[PDB]
């Protein structure tokens, strides 16, 4: 109904700028992004018949 | 209203001393005044700017001497 | 339905000879045609990450 | 304040038609509201820049549609 309607925006280059502890500023970290790598395992599980 | 932006400081309190602080102060400045007189380094702060005031304490497009006496008034040591 | 048609038709020339104040009339002056040249501004917004 | 400036219109009135008047004002608006809609030609008029408001009617930054109301309003037909 475009009442709530969907934005994305940047970073005001004044906070871009001094970001964690430039200026002695504070309590204002950059993102970060890791990889995280997990594993999975499958097993072989048997089968057989008789006459 | 300065009609125009306002810089806004929060500045995070610190214990300084053995019982002691300097003591955080959430404020807004209008921006043509933040950009002719602000003290802040060092203050252990973060700025953004708004078009709205985003904070209580606001210092509209004329204060100054009382505003120049506030900046600088953020190193003010409390007990 | 035809009741209100839509029409457009020039000056008899016996209003446009005379305009704004000629041979004694008054109060009719022409029409006229300005421009305005207003401008836009915009601003880059930073944007960043870390490992 | 506006804090920029302030464009001062001085209108002289006129008798438009059998002992009637389209009434003279002497008005102030903020020079960024004033140069974004001002209705004024043809009204008999005498505008100068001023930094602080040389009238007593003042228009800040922010009227708009109380200020275009009233510079439309320099036409007013009174008996």
């Amino acid at each position: 109904a475009g009442a709530l309607v969907e934005i994305a925006e940047g970073m005001a280059t004044s906070i871009a700028e001094l970001q964690e502890g430039f200026n002695g500023s504070t309590d204002n970290p950059w993102n970060e992004m890791g990889f995280r790598i997990d594993k999975q395992v499958i097993e072989a599980k048997s089968r057989q018949l008789k006459a | 209203a300065s009609a125009r932006g306002y810089v806004n400081i929060k500045t995070f309190e610190q214990k300084l001393d053995g019982n002691k602080k300097i003591e955080g102060k959430e404020v807004s400045v209008a921006f043509p005044l933040y950009s002719d007189v602000h003290k802040i380094s060092g203050a252990h702060y973060q700025t953004f700017p708004s078009e709205k005031a985003a904070y209580s304490t606001v210092y509209e497009e004329n204060q100054r001497t009382e505003w120049i006496a506030a900046n600088e008034d953020l190193w003010k040591v409390t007990g």
